[PDB]
Protein backbone atom coordinates (compact mmCIF):
# COMPACT_ATOMS: atom_id res chain seq x y z
CA UNK A 1 0.00 0.00 0.00
CA UNK A 2 1.59 3.36 -1.25
CA UNK A 3 -0.10 6.27 -2.70
CA UNK A 4 1.48 8.47 -5.34
CA UNK A 5 0.36 11.63 -6.73
CA UNK A 6 -1.72 11.04 -10.04
CA UNK A 7 -1.68 14.36 -12.40
CA UNK A 8 -2.21 14.64 -16.02
CA UNK A 9 -0.22 17.38 -17.13
CA UNK A 10 0.14 20.34 -14.99
CA UNK A 11 2.33 23.74 -15.59
CA UNK A 12 5.49 24.08 -14.16
CA UNK A 13 4.47 25.77 -10.68
CA UNK A 14 1.44 24.27 -10.39
CA UNK A 15 1.29 21.65 -7.49
CA UNK A 16 -0.33 18.09 -7.62
CA UNK A 17 -3.40 17.19 -5.26
CA UNK A 18 -4.80 14.32 -6.63
CA UNK A 19 -3.08 10.97 -5.28
CA UNK A 20 -3.85 7.50 -5.96
CA UNK A 21 -3.59 4.36 -3.87
CA UNK A 22 -1.24 1.85 -5.98
CA UNK A 23 -1.68 -1.96 -6.28
CA UNK A 24 0.84 -4.96 -5.37
CA UNK A 25 4.28 -3.78 -7.03
CA UNK A 26 3.72 -0.46 -8.10
CA UNK A 27 6.12 2.63 -7.80
CA UNK A 28 5.79 6.22 -8.25
CA UNK A 29 6.54 8.15 -11.40
CA UNK A 30 6.94 11.56 -12.89
CA UNK A 31 7.38 12.42 -16.94
CA UNK A 32 8.15 16.00 -17.13
CA UNK A 33 8.73 17.84 -20.17
CA UNK A 34 10.21 20.71 -21.23
CA UNK A 35 9.13 22.51 -24.58
CA UNK A 36 7.48 24.95 -27.39
CA UNK A 37 4.11 24.95 -28.32
CA UNK A 38 2.15 28.24 -30.35
CA UNK A 39 1.59 29.51 -27.31
CA UNK A 40 5.51 29.80 -25.74
CA UNK A 41 7.33 27.24 -24.48
CA UNK A 42 6.41 24.92 -21.28
CA UNK A 43 7.35 22.43 -18.84
CA UNK A 44 4.71 20.34 -17.90
CA UNK A 45 5.00 17.47 -15.51
CA UNK A 46 2.37 14.68 -15.14
CA UNK A 47 2.72 11.99 -12.54
CA UNK A 48 0.95 8.40 -11.65
CA UNK A 49 1.30 5.20 -10.51
CA UNK A 50 3.65 2.00 -12.52
CA UNK A 51 4.59 -0.69 -12.72
CA UNK A 52 8.07 -1.21 -13.49
CA UNK A 53 9.54 2.43 -14.81
CA UNK A 54 13.12 3.14 -16.08
CA UNK A 55 14.04 6.74 -15.87
CA UNK A 56 14.99 8.09 -18.65
CA UNK A 57 16.25 11.37 -20.53
CA UNK A 58 15.19 11.80 -24.42
CA UNK A 59 14.99 14.90 -26.48
CA UNK A 60 11.90 13.26 -29.20
CA UNK A 61 11.23 16.33 -31.85
CA UNK A 62 12.61 19.24 -29.86
CA UNK A 63 10.97 18.63 -26.95
CA UNK A 64 12.87 16.95 -23.51
CA UNK A 65 11.34 14.59 -21.58
CA UNK A 66 12.51 13.36 -18.14
CA UNK A 67 10.81 10.40 -16.11
CA UNK A 68 12.24 9.54 -12.35
CA UNK A 69 11.14 7.04 -9.88
CA UNK A 70 10.34 6.74 -6.33
CA UNK A 71 8.71 4.10 -4.14
CA UNK A 72 7.74 6.01 -1.40
CA UNK A 73 3.87 7.65 -0.70
CA UNK A 74 3.57 11.06 -2.44
CA UNK A 75 7.28 10.94 -3.29
CA UNK A 76 6.62 11.48 -6.94
CA UNK A 77 7.27 15.36 -7.71
CA UNK A 78 8.79 17.39 -10.09
CA UNK A 79 12.42 17.96 -8.94
CA UNK A 80 12.03 21.64 -8.67
CA UNK A 81 8.96 21.15 -6.26
CA UNK A 82 9.20 19.92 -2.20
CA UNK A 83 7.31 16.98 0.02
CA UNK B 1 14.25 -55.91 -45.84
CA UNK B 2 10.77 -56.19 -45.93
CA UNK B 3 11.21 -52.84 -46.64
CA UNK B 4 10.78 -52.05 -50.29
CA UNK B 5 9.60 -48.30 -49.83
CA UNK B 6 10.30 -45.80 -52.58
CA UNK B 7 10.79 -42.42 -50.49
CA UNK B 8 14.64 -42.03 -49.49
CA UNK B 9 16.25 -40.41 -46.47
CA UNK B 10 19.00 -38.08 -46.35
CA UNK B 11 20.66 -36.88 -42.78
CA UNK B 12 22.57 -33.59 -43.44
CA UNK B 13 24.98 -31.43 -41.65
CA UNK B 14 25.92 -28.31 -40.35
CA UNK B 15 28.61 -27.86 -42.60
CA UNK B 16 26.51 -29.90 -45.61
CA UNK B 17 23.31 -28.32 -45.61
CA UNK B 18 22.67 -28.74 -49.51
CA UNK B 19 23.37 -31.73 -50.35
CA UNK B 20 22.04 -35.25 -49.85
CA UNK B 21 25.33 -36.58 -49.14
CA UNK B 22 24.66 -39.85 -46.68
CA UNK B 23 21.64 -41.50 -46.46
CA UNK B 24 19.70 -43.69 -44.15
CA UNK B 25 18.38 -46.96 -45.64
CA UNK B 26 15.39 -48.33 -43.42
CA UNK B 27 16.31 -51.96 -42.82
CA UNK B 28 20.14 -51.32 -42.85
CA UNK B 29 20.69 -50.49 -39.52
CA UNK B 30 24.50 -49.96 -39.95
CA UNK B 31 23.22 -46.69 -42.29
CA UNK B 32 22.77 -45.32 -39.15
CA UNK B 33 25.84 -45.13 -37.84
CA UNK B 34 27.71 -44.32 -41.37
CA UNK B 35 25.68 -40.98 -41.29
CA UNK B 36 26.14 -40.43 -37.55
CA UNK B 37 22.87 -40.23 -36.46
CA UNK B 38 23.10 -39.04 -33.09
CA UNK B 39 20.65 -41.00 -30.53
CA UNK B 40 20.61 -38.41 -27.97
CA UNK B 41 19.19 -35.39 -29.77
CA UNK B 42 15.80 -34.34 -31.15
CA UNK B 43 15.05 -35.14 -34.86
CA UNK B 44 13.78 -32.69 -37.76
CA UNK B 45 12.49 -34.53 -40.92
CA UNK B 46 11.82 -32.48 -43.64
CA UNK B 47 8.97 -33.20 -46.21
CA UNK B 48 9.29 -30.84 -49.36
CA UNK B 49 6.32 -29.98 -51.58
CA UNK B 50 5.07 -30.58 -55.32
CA UNK B 51 8.04 -29.90 -57.86
CA UNK B 52 7.37 -29.09 -61.49
CA UNK B 53 11.09 -30.11 -62.09
CA UNK B 54 12.55 -32.78 -60.52
CA UNK B 55 14.44 -31.32 -58.39
CA UNK B 56 14.54 -29.35 -54.39
CA UNK B 57 13.53 -25.52 -54.43
CA UNK B 58 16.32 -23.19 -53.20
CA UNK B 59 14.35 -23.35 -49.52
CA UNK B 60 15.30 -26.57 -48.55
CA UNK B 61 19.22 -25.56 -48.02
CA UNK B 62 18.26 -22.66 -46.29
CA UNK B 63 15.31 -24.77 -43.85
CA UNK B 64 17.73 -27.54 -43.24
CA UNK B 65 20.75 -24.43 -42.26
CA UNK B 66 18.68 -22.33 -39.74
CA UNK B 67 17.21 -25.52 -37.86
CA UNK B 68 21.08 -26.23 -37.50
CA UNK B 69 21.66 -22.90 -36.36
CA UNK B 70 19.16 -23.13 -34.09
CA UNK B 71 19.87 -26.46 -32.99
CA UNK B 72 23.82 -27.68 -33.62
CA UNK B 73 23.40 -30.82 -31.68
CA UNK B 74 20.23 -32.49 -33.78
CA UNK B 75 19.44 -34.54 -36.45
CA UNK B 76 17.92 -33.30 -39.19
CA UNK B 77 16.58 -35.48 -41.97
CA UNK B 78 15.48 -34.43 -45.20
CA UNK B 79 12.70 -36.79 -47.07
CA UNK B 80 12.92 -37.06 -50.76
CA UNK B 81 9.84 -37.80 -52.69
CA UNK B 82 11.24 -35.94 -55.46
CA UNK B 83 9.73 -38.54 -58.08
CA UNK B 84 6.14 -38.66 -57.44
CA UNK B 85 6.24 -34.70 -56.66
CA UNK B 86 7.04 -34.05 -60.33
CA UNK B 87 3.51 -35.54 -61.00
CA UNK B 88 0.55 -33.56 -62.37
CA UNK B 89 -1.06 -32.24 -59.00
CA UNK B 90 -3.61 -34.60 -58.48
CA UNK B 91 -1.52 -37.56 -58.99
CA UNK B 92 1.40 -35.93 -56.33
CA UNK B 93 -1.73 -35.10 -54.17
CA UNK B 94 -2.63 -39.12 -54.23
CA UNK B 95 0.95 -39.76 -53.69
CA UNK B 96 0.72 -37.98 -50.24
CA UNK B 97 -0.98 -41.54 -48.52
CA UNK B 98 2.52 -43.70 -49.69
CA UNK B 99 5.29 -40.86 -48.77
CA UNK B 100 3.30 -40.61 -45.59
CA UNK B 101 3.22 -44.41 -44.72
CA UNK B 102 7.02 -44.55 -46.25
CA UNK B 103 8.07 -41.70 -43.50
CA UNK B 104 5.76 -43.95 -40.79
CA UNK B 105 7.40 -46.82 -41.65
CA UNK B 106 11.03 -45.38 -41.71
CA UNK B 107 10.26 -43.89 -37.98
CA UNK B 108 8.80 -47.11 -36.73
CA UNK B 109 12.16 -48.69 -37.43
CA UNK B 110 14.39 -45.83 -35.69
CA UNK B 111 12.06 -46.93 -32.92
CA UNK B 112 12.27 -50.55 -33.40
CA UNK B 113 15.82 -50.84 -34.23
CA UNK B 114 17.64 -48.51 -31.65
CA UNK B 115 14.93 -47.87 -29.44
CA UNK B 116 14.73 -44.08 -30.14
CA UNK B 117 11.91 -42.35 -28.87
CA UNK B 118 9.08 -40.68 -31.03
CA UNK B 119 8.79 -37.91 -28.62
CA UNK B 120 12.00 -36.64 -29.71
CA UNK B 121 10.90 -36.16 -33.63
CA UNK B 122 9.35 -32.91 -35.12
CA UNK B 123 8.00 -33.77 -38.78
CA UNK B 124 8.35 -30.01 -40.95
CA UNK B 125 5.96 -30.60 -43.88
CA UNK B 126 5.67 -27.86 -46.89
CA UNK B 127 2.41 -27.34 -49.07
CA UNK B 128 1.97 -31.17 -49.95
CA UNK B 129 4.86 -32.23 -47.58
CA UNK B 130 2.40 -31.07 -44.95
CA UNK B 131 -0.17 -33.68 -45.66
CA UNK B 132 2.24 -36.57 -46.15
CA UNK B 133 3.69 -35.71 -42.81
CA UNK B 134 0.11 -35.60 -41.31
CA UNK B 135 -0.58 -39.20 -42.83
CA UNK B 136 3.04 -40.28 -41.47
CA UNK B 137 2.35 -39.46 -37.80
CA UNK B 138 -0.99 -41.27 -37.63
CA UNK B 139 0.97 -44.05 -38.58
CA UNK B 140 3.45 -43.66 -36.06
CA UNK B 141 3.41 -46.94 -33.13
CA UNK B 142 3.31 -44.04 -30.49
CA UNK B 143 2.28 -40.33 -31.66
CA UNK B 144 5.07 -38.35 -32.49
CA UNK B 145 5.82 -35.14 -30.79
CA UNK B 146 5.01 -31.96 -32.89
CA UNK B 147 3.85 -31.85 -36.71
CA UNK B 148 4.64 -28.13 -38.30
CA UNK B 149 2.22 -27.47 -41.31
CA UNK B 150 3.79 -24.90 -43.86
CA UNK B 151 0.95 -23.66 -46.20
CA UNK B 152 -0.25 -27.36 -46.34
CA UNK B 153 -1.97 -27.71 -49.65
CA UNK B 154 -5.97 -27.06 -50.29
CA UNK B 155 -7.02 -28.27 -53.63
CA UNK B 156 -8.52 -31.92 -52.78
CA UNK B 157 -7.33 -31.23 -49.09
CA UNK B 158 -9.52 -28.77 -48.50
CA UNK B 159 -12.85 -30.85 -47.95
CA UNK B 160 -10.86 -34.13 -46.87
CA UNK B 161 -11.14 -36.15 -43.81
CA UNK B 162 -8.61 -36.15 -41.53
CA UNK B 163 -7.33 -39.75 -42.03
CA UNK B 164 -6.14 -38.19 -45.56
CA UNK B 165 -4.91 -34.69 -44.46
CA UNK B 166 -2.69 -32.88 -41.68
CA UNK B 167 -5.27 -32.96 -38.72
CA UNK B 168 -4.65 -32.54 -34.49
CA UNK B 169 -4.66 -35.85 -34.23
CA UNK B 170 -1.63 -36.53 -36.17
CA UNK B 171 1.02 -35.55 -33.82
CA UNK B 172 0.98 -34.35 -29.43
CA UNK B 173 0.63 -30.90 -31.27
CA UNK B 174 0.76 -29.54 -34.65
CA UNK B 175 1.27 -26.07 -35.93
CA UNK B 176 0.12 -24.43 -38.70
CA UNK B 177 1.25 -21.58 -41.21
CA UNK B 178 -1.11 -20.04 -43.65
CA UNK B 179 -0.02 -17.89 -46.00
CA UNK B 180 -1.94 -18.08 -49.27
CA UNK B 181 -5.50 -18.90 -48.71
CA UNK B 182 -6.61 -16.74 -51.81
CA UNK B 183 -8.78 -18.50 -53.69
CA UNK B 184 -12.62 -19.94 -53.07
CA UNK B 185 -12.36 -22.86 -50.83
CA UNK B 186 -10.78 -26.00 -52.69
CA UNK B 187 -9.29 -24.00 -55.00
CA UNK B 188 -6.67 -21.93 -52.84
CA UNK B 189 -3.07 -22.83 -52.99
CA UNK B 190 -2.83 -22.85 -49.56
CA UNK B 191 -5.95 -24.71 -47.29
CA UNK B 192 -8.34 -22.50 -45.65
CA UNK B 193 -9.33 -24.52 -42.43
CA UNK B 194 -7.36 -25.08 -39.26
CA UNK B 195 -5.92 -28.01 -39.52
CA UNK B 196 -4.17 -27.77 -35.85
CA UNK B 197 -3.71 -27.12 -32.64
CA UNK B 198 -2.62 -23.94 -33.06
CA UNK B 199 -3.24 -22.32 -36.60
CA UNK B 200 -1.35 -18.82 -37.57
CA UNK B 201 -2.64 -16.54 -39.98
CA UNK B 202 0.15 -13.76 -41.22
CA UNK B 203 -1.29 -10.98 -42.31
CA UNK B 204 -4.91 -12.81 -42.51
CA UNK B 205 -3.51 -15.67 -44.41
CA UNK B 206 -4.84 -14.84 -47.93
CA UNK B 207 -1.95 -12.79 -49.82
CA UNK B 208 1.45 -12.06 -48.10
CA UNK B 209 3.32 -8.61 -48.65
CA UNK B 210 6.29 -8.12 -50.93
CA UNK B 211 4.38 -10.52 -53.81
CA UNK B 212 3.04 -8.34 -56.42
CA UNK B 213 5.53 -7.27 -58.38
CA UNK B 214 9.46 -8.01 -57.74
CA UNK B 215 13.26 -8.62 -58.31
CA UNK B 216 12.82 -12.99 -58.07
CA UNK B 217 17.67 -20.69 -57.19
CA UNK B 218 13.85 -21.50 -58.14
CA UNK B 219 12.03 -21.91 -61.54
CA UNK B 220 9.16 -19.40 -60.42
CA UNK B 221 9.40 -17.10 -57.25
CA UNK B 222 6.56 -14.72 -58.52
CA UNK B 223 4.13 -16.98 -58.59
CA UNK B 224 4.59 -18.89 -55.58
CA UNK B 225 6.06 -16.22 -53.18
CA UNK B 226 3.11 -16.34 -50.91
CA UNK B 227 3.31 -20.09 -50.38
CA UNK B 228 6.43 -20.01 -49.94
CA UNK B 229 6.70 -17.24 -47.39
CA UNK B 230 5.42 -20.07 -44.77
CA UNK B 231 8.61 -21.24 -44.71
CA UNK B 232 10.86 -18.41 -44.59
CA UNK B 233 8.75 -17.07 -41.76
CA UNK B 234 9.65 -20.14 -39.95
CA UNK B 235 13.17 -19.56 -40.81
CA UNK B 236 13.14 -16.45 -39.19
CA UNK B 237 11.77 -17.82 -36.08
CA UNK B 238 14.69 -20.33 -35.78
CA UNK B 239 17.31 -16.96 -36.39
CA UNK B 240 15.57 -15.42 -33.68
CA UNK B 241 15.10 -17.50 -30.97
CA UNK B 242 14.91 -14.93 -27.94
CA UNK B 243 12.94 -12.17 -30.09
CA UNK B 244 9.59 -14.02 -31.48
CA UNK B 245 6.81 -12.65 -33.06
CA UNK B 246 3.33 -12.75 -31.11
CA UNK B 247 0.36 -13.87 -32.79
CA UNK B 248 -3.17 -12.60 -31.82
CA UNK B 249 -6.33 -14.94 -31.35
CA UNK B 250 -9.10 -13.70 -33.16
CA UNK B 251 -13.00 -14.13 -33.96
CA UNK B 252 -11.75 -12.61 -37.60
CA UNK B 253 -9.25 -10.94 -39.84
CA UNK B 254 -11.55 -8.29 -39.68
CA UNK B 255 -11.51 -7.49 -36.21
CA UNK B 256 -7.79 -8.32 -36.02
CA UNK B 257 -7.14 -5.47 -38.73
CA UNK B 258 -9.25 -3.13 -36.34
CA UNK B 259 -7.18 -3.15 -33.68
CA UNK B 260 -10.04 -5.82 -31.49
CA UNK B 261 -7.52 -8.58 -30.56
CA UNK B 262 -4.47 -7.30 -29.28
CA UNK B 263 -4.29 -9.21 -25.56
CA UNK B 264 -2.24 -12.15 -24.45
CA UNK B 265 -4.42 -12.95 -21.62
CA UNK B 266 -5.23 -16.70 -20.70
CA UNK B 267 -3.58 -17.89 -24.16
CA UNK B 268 -5.23 -15.45 -26.09
CA UNK B 269 -1.75 -14.70 -27.76
CA UNK B 270 1.41 -17.08 -28.71
CA UNK B 271 4.93 -17.10 -30.59
CA UNK B 272 4.89 -18.06 -34.26
CA UNK B 273 7.12 -20.67 -35.16
CA UNK B 274 10.17 -22.68 -33.16
CA UNK B 275 9.22 -20.99 -29.83
CA UNK B 276 5.30 -21.75 -30.11
CA UNK B 277 3.46 -22.46 -26.70
CA UNK B 278 2.41 -25.85 -26.95
CA UNK B 279 -1.16 -25.22 -25.68
CA UNK B 280 -3.39 -27.70 -27.11
CA UNK B 281 -6.51 -25.77 -27.10
CA UNK B 282 -9.96 -27.12 -26.41
CA UNK B 283 -11.06 -26.89 -29.94
CA UNK B 284 -9.15 -24.44 -32.77
CA UNK B 285 -7.51 -21.50 -32.13
CA UNK B 286 -7.14 -19.32 -35.05
CA UNK B 287 -4.61 -16.18 -34.72
CA UNK B 288 -3.33 -13.45 -36.26
CA UNK B 289 -0.38 -10.58 -36.81
CA UNK B 290 1.12 -8.25 -39.44
CA UNK B 291 4.79 -9.03 -40.83
CA UNK B 292 7.08 -7.09 -43.25
CA UNK B 293 8.04 -7.92 -46.89
CA UNK B 294 11.56 -8.91 -46.27
CA UNK B 295 13.27 -10.73 -43.68
CA UNK B 296 13.21 -9.68 -39.74
CA UNK B 297 9.98 -10.11 -40.98
CA UNK B 298 8.46 -9.01 -37.19
CA UNK B 299 6.27 -6.27 -36.53
CA UNK B 300 5.30 -4.17 -33.34
CA UNK B 301 1.21 -3.82 -33.06
CA UNK B 302 -0.67 -1.15 -30.95
CA UNK B 303 -4.07 -0.13 -30.83
CA UNK B 304 -5.07 3.66 -31.28
CA UNK B 305 -8.63 5.22 -29.61
CA UNK B 306 -8.72 9.01 -30.53
CA UNK B 307 -12.21 10.54 -29.30
CA UNK B 308 -12.95 13.49 -31.90
CA UNK B 309 -14.50 16.11 -29.85
CA UNK B 310 -15.82 19.93 -30.74
CA UNK B 311 -19.20 22.16 -30.26
CA UNK B 312 -20.12 21.74 -34.14
CA UNK B 313 -21.49 18.93 -35.51
CA UNK B 314 -20.06 17.01 -39.42
CA UNK B 315 -18.83 13.97 -40.52
CA UNK B 316 -15.98 14.03 -43.07
CA UNK B 317 -15.14 10.75 -45.01
CA UNK B 318 -12.26 8.28 -46.41
CA UNK B 319 -10.19 10.56 -44.34
CA UNK B 320 -6.04 10.34 -44.11
CA UNK B 321 -3.89 10.67 -41.05
CA UNK B 322 0.12 10.54 -40.63
CA UNK B 323 0.76 9.29 -36.76
CA UNK B 324 4.08 9.59 -35.35
CA UNK B 325 5.34 7.28 -32.78
CA UNK B 326 8.80 8.75 -30.40
CA UNK B 327 9.55 6.24 -28.00
CA UNK B 328 12.77 5.88 -25.63
CA UNK B 329 14.83 3.79 -28.00
CA UNK B 330 13.25 4.96 -31.66
CA UNK B 331 10.63 6.90 -33.59
CA UNK B 332 8.48 6.03 -36.86
CA UNK B 333 7.17 9.26 -38.23
CA UNK B 334 4.68 9.07 -40.59
CA UNK B 335 2.65 6.02 -40.41
CA UNK B 336 -0.31 6.59 -42.74
CA UNK B 337 -3.76 5.63 -42.17
CA UNK B 338 -7.38 6.13 -42.95
CA UNK B 339 -10.42 6.30 -41.21
CA UNK B 340 -14.16 5.53 -42.99
CA UNK B 341 -15.65 8.47 -41.34
CA UNK B 342 -14.72 11.02 -38.59
CA UNK B 343 -17.85 12.88 -37.03
CA UNK B 344 -17.90 15.35 -33.69
CA UNK B 345 -18.08 13.55 -30.13
CA UNK B 346 -17.32 9.64 -31.57
CA UNK B 347 -14.16 7.56 -31.13
CA UNK B 348 -12.53 5.55 -33.79
CA UNK B 349 -10.53 2.71 -32.55
CA UNK B 350 -7.80 1.39 -35.10
CA UNK B 351 -4.93 -0.96 -35.88
CA UNK B 352 -1.50 0.65 -36.22
CA UNK B 353 1.87 -1.73 -36.72
CA UNK B 354 5.53 -0.67 -37.37
CA UNK B 355 8.48 -2.62 -38.33
CA UNK B 356 10.57 -0.31 -36.06
CA UNK B 357 10.92 -0.99 -31.98
CA UNK B 358 10.20 1.73 -30.48
CA UNK B 359 10.73 1.20 -27.14
CA UNK B 360 8.85 2.62 -24.15
CA UNK B 361 6.35 5.20 -25.81
CA UNK B 362 6.88 9.10 -24.68
CA UNK B 363 5.49 11.33 -27.43
CA UNK B 364 2.58 10.64 -30.38
CA UNK B 365 2.20 13.16 -33.20
CA UNK B 366 -0.93 13.25 -35.41
CA UNK B 367 -1.23 14.82 -39.07
CA UNK B 368 -4.80 15.16 -40.85
CA UNK B 369 -3.86 15.14 -44.11
CA UNK B 370 -6.02 17.06 -46.94
CA UNK B 371 -7.42 15.15 -49.50
CA UNK B 372 -5.81 14.18 -52.41
CA UNK B 373 -14.65 24.38 -45.71
CA UNK B 374 -12.20 24.85 -42.87
CA UNK B 375 -12.34 22.14 -40.49
CA UNK B 376 -10.78 20.77 -37.29
CA UNK B 377 -11.71 18.77 -33.49
CA UNK B 378 -10.02 19.11 -30.39
CA UNK B 379 -8.28 16.17 -29.08
CA UNK B 380 -7.31 16.27 -25.26
CA UNK B 381 -6.10 12.46 -24.85
CA UNK B 382 -5.19 9.64 -27.49
CA UNK B 383 -5.21 5.79 -25.92
CA UNK B 384 -3.10 3.43 -27.16
CA UNK B 385 -2.58 -0.52 -26.45
CA UNK B 386 0.48 -1.71 -27.15
CA UNK B 387 0.50 -6.01 -28.14
CA UNK B 388 3.92 -7.10 -27.49
CA UNK B 389 4.23 -5.42 -23.97
CA UNK B 390 1.09 -5.68 -22.82
CA UNK B 391 0.31 -1.72 -21.85
CA UNK B 392 -2.41 0.66 -22.27
CA UNK B 393 -0.79 4.16 -22.33
CA UNK B 394 -2.79 7.32 -22.49
CA UNK B 395 -1.11 10.36 -24.14
CA UNK B 396 -2.43 14.15 -23.86
CA UNK B 397 -1.77 17.48 -24.98
CA UNK B 398 0.71 19.53 -22.93
CA UNK B 399 -1.91 22.25 -23.59
CA UNK B 400 -5.82 21.84 -22.21
CA UNK B 401 -6.81 20.67 -25.86
CA UNK B 402 -4.84 20.04 -29.09
CA UNK B 403 -6.58 21.65 -32.06
CA UNK B 404 -6.48 18.84 -35.08
CA UNK B 405 -7.44 21.11 -37.91
CA UNK B 406 -7.21 19.38 -41.32
CA UNK B 407 -4.09 20.27 -43.34
CA UNK B 408 -2.40 22.23 -40.82
CA UNK B 409 0.38 21.25 -37.99
CA UNK B 410 0.43 18.19 -36.21
CA UNK B 411 -1.45 17.92 -33.09
CA UNK B 412 0.84 16.67 -30.30
CA UNK B 413 0.47 14.30 -27.25
CA UNK B 414 2.61 13.31 -24.42
CA UNK B 415 2.51 10.68 -21.85
CA UNK B 416 -0.02 11.22 -18.97
CA UNK B 417 -0.43 7.67 -17.67
CA UNK B 418 0.61 3.80 -17.97
CA UNK B 419 -0.60 0.50 -17.24
CA UNK B 420 -0.33 -3.15 -17.49
CA UNK B 421 -2.16 -6.57 -18.43
C1 LIG C 1 25.25 -35.76 -29.68
O1 LIG C 1 24.79 -34.53 -29.12
C2 LIG C 1 25.35 -34.27 -27.83
C3 LIG C 1 24.58 -33.11 -27.18
O2 LIG C 1 23.17 -33.39 -27.15
C4 LIG C 1 22.42 -32.21 -26.76
O3 LIG C 1 22.64 -31.80 -25.41
C5 LIG C 1 22.35 -32.83 -24.46
C6 LIG C 1 22.62 -32.30 -23.06
C7 LIG C 1 20.91 -33.33 -24.60
O4 LIG C 1 20.01 -32.31 -24.15
C8 LIG C 1 20.58 -33.68 -26.05
O5 LIG C 1 19.21 -34.06 -26.21
C9 LIG C 1 20.91 -32.45 -26.89
O6 LIG C 1 20.49 -32.58 -28.25
C10 LIG C 1 26.84 -33.95 -28.00
O7 LIG C 1 27.47 -33.75 -26.72
C11 LIG C 1 28.63 -32.88 -26.75
O8 LIG C 1 29.88 -33.59 -26.70
C12 LIG C 1 30.75 -33.50 -25.54
C13 LIG C 1 30.25 -34.43 -24.43
O9 LIG C 1 29.37 -35.42 -24.97
C14 LIG C 1 30.96 -32.06 -25.02
O10 LIG C 1 32.25 -31.59 -25.50
C15 LIG C 1 33.25 -31.02 -24.60
O11 LIG C 1 34.42 -31.84 -24.46
C16 LIG C 1 35.57 -31.16 -23.93
C17 LIG C 1 36.74 -32.15 -23.78
O12 LIG C 1 37.75 -31.89 -24.76
C18 LIG C 1 35.27 -30.48 -22.58
O13 LIG C 1 36.30 -29.52 -22.31
C19 LIG C 1 33.91 -29.77 -22.55
O14 LIG C 1 33.56 -29.42 -21.20
C20 LIG C 1 32.82 -30.66 -23.17
O15 LIG C 1 32.66 -31.84 -22.37
C21 LIG C 1 29.84 -31.12 -25.47
O16 LIG C 1 29.62 -30.07 -24.52
C22 LIG C 1 28.52 -31.86 -25.63
N1 LIG C 1 27.48 -30.89 -25.91
C23 LIG C 1 26.42 -30.72 -25.12
C24 LIG C 1 25.44 -29.68 -25.56
O17 LIG C 1 26.26 -31.37 -24.11
C25 LIG C 1 27.54 -35.09 -28.74
O18 LIG C 1 28.79 -34.58 -29.21
C26 LIG C 1 26.74 -35.63 -29.94
N2 LIG C 1 27.16 -36.95 -30.38
C27 LIG C 1 27.84 -37.20 -31.51
C28 LIG C 1 27.98 -38.65 -31.85
O19 LIG C 1 28.31 -36.33 -32.24
C1 LIG D 1 -19.79 17.22 -27.68
O1 LIG D 1 -20.04 16.81 -26.34
C2 LIG D 1 -19.85 17.81 -25.34
C3 LIG D 1 -20.61 17.34 -24.08
O2 LIG D 1 -19.74 16.64 -23.17
C4 LIG D 1 -20.34 19.19 -25.81
O3 LIG D 1 -19.48 20.14 -25.17
C5 LIG D 1 -20.32 21.10 -24.51
O4 LIG D 1 -20.68 22.13 -25.41
C6 LIG D 1 -21.56 23.03 -24.75
C7 LIG D 1 -22.38 23.80 -25.77
O5 LIG D 1 -23.75 23.45 -25.57
C8 LIG D 1 -20.69 23.91 -23.87
O6 LIG D 1 -21.57 24.61 -22.97
C9 LIG D 1 -21.03 25.87 -22.51
O7 LIG D 1 -20.75 25.86 -21.11
C10 LIG D 1 -20.13 27.06 -20.62
C11 LIG D 1 -19.73 26.86 -19.16
O8 LIG D 1 -18.35 26.48 -19.11
C12 LIG D 1 -21.10 28.23 -20.81
O9 LIG D 1 -20.44 29.44 -20.42
C13 LIG D 1 -21.60 28.33 -22.25
O10 LIG D 1 -22.72 29.22 -22.32
C14 LIG D 1 -22.01 26.99 -22.86
O11 LIG D 1 -23.33 26.63 -22.43
C15 LIG D 1 -19.60 23.13 -23.10
O12 LIG D 1 -18.30 23.57 -23.53
C16 LIG D 1 -19.62 21.59 -23.24
N1 LIG D 1 -20.26 20.95 -22.10
C17 LIG D 1 -19.92 19.74 -21.61
C18 LIG D 1 -20.80 19.22 -20.52
O13 LIG D 1 -18.97 19.08 -22.02
C19 LIG D 1 -20.37 19.48 -27.32
O14 LIG D 1 -21.24 20.58 -27.61
C20 LIG D 1 -20.86 18.23 -28.04
N2 LIG D 1 -21.09 18.42 -29.47
C21 LIG D 1 -22.06 17.79 -30.15
C22 LIG D 1 -22.23 18.17 -31.59
O15 LIG D 1 -22.80 16.95 -29.66
C1 LIG E 1 -6.89 19.50 -2.41
O1 LIG E 1 -6.67 20.44 -1.35
C2 LIG E 1 -7.78 20.87 -0.54
C3 LIG E 1 -7.24 21.44 0.78
O2 LIG E 1 -6.90 22.82 0.64
C4 LIG E 1 -8.78 19.74 -0.21
O3 LIG E 1 -10.06 20.33 0.09
C5 LIG E 1 -8.96 18.70 -1.32
O4 LIG E 1 -9.69 17.58 -0.78
C6 LIG E 1 -7.61 18.24 -1.89
N1 LIG E 1 -7.79 17.20 -2.91
C7 LIG E 1 -8.01 15.89 -2.65
C8 LIG E 1 -8.20 14.98 -3.85
O5 LIG E 1 -8.06 15.43 -1.52
CA1 LIG F 1 -5.00 -36.91 -40.11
Amino acid sequence: LLRCYTCKSLPRDERCNLTQNCSHGQTCTTLIAHGNTESGLLTTHSTWCTDSCQPITKTVEGTQVTMTCCQSSLCNVPPWQSS
Amino acid sequence: DFIDIESKFALRTPEDTAEDTCHLIPGVAESVATCHFNHSSKTFMVIHGWTVTGMYESWVPKLVAALYKREPDSNVIVVDWLSRAQEHYPVSAGYTKLVGQDVARFINWMEEEFNYPLDNVHLLGYSLGAHAAGIAGSLTNKKVNRITGLDPAGPNFEYAEAPSRLSPDDADFVDVLHTFTRGSPGRSIGIQKPVGHVDIYPNGGTFQPGCNIGEAGDVDQLVKCSHERSIHLFIDSLLNEENPSKAYRCSSKEAFEKGLCLSCRKNRCNNLGYEINKVRAKASSKMYLKTRSQMPYKVFHYQVKIHFSGTESETHTNQAFEISLYGTVAESENIPFTLPEVSTNKTYSFLIYTEVDIGELLMLKLKWKSDSSSPGFAIQKIRVKAGETQKKVIFCSREKVSHLQKGKAPAVFVKCHDKSL
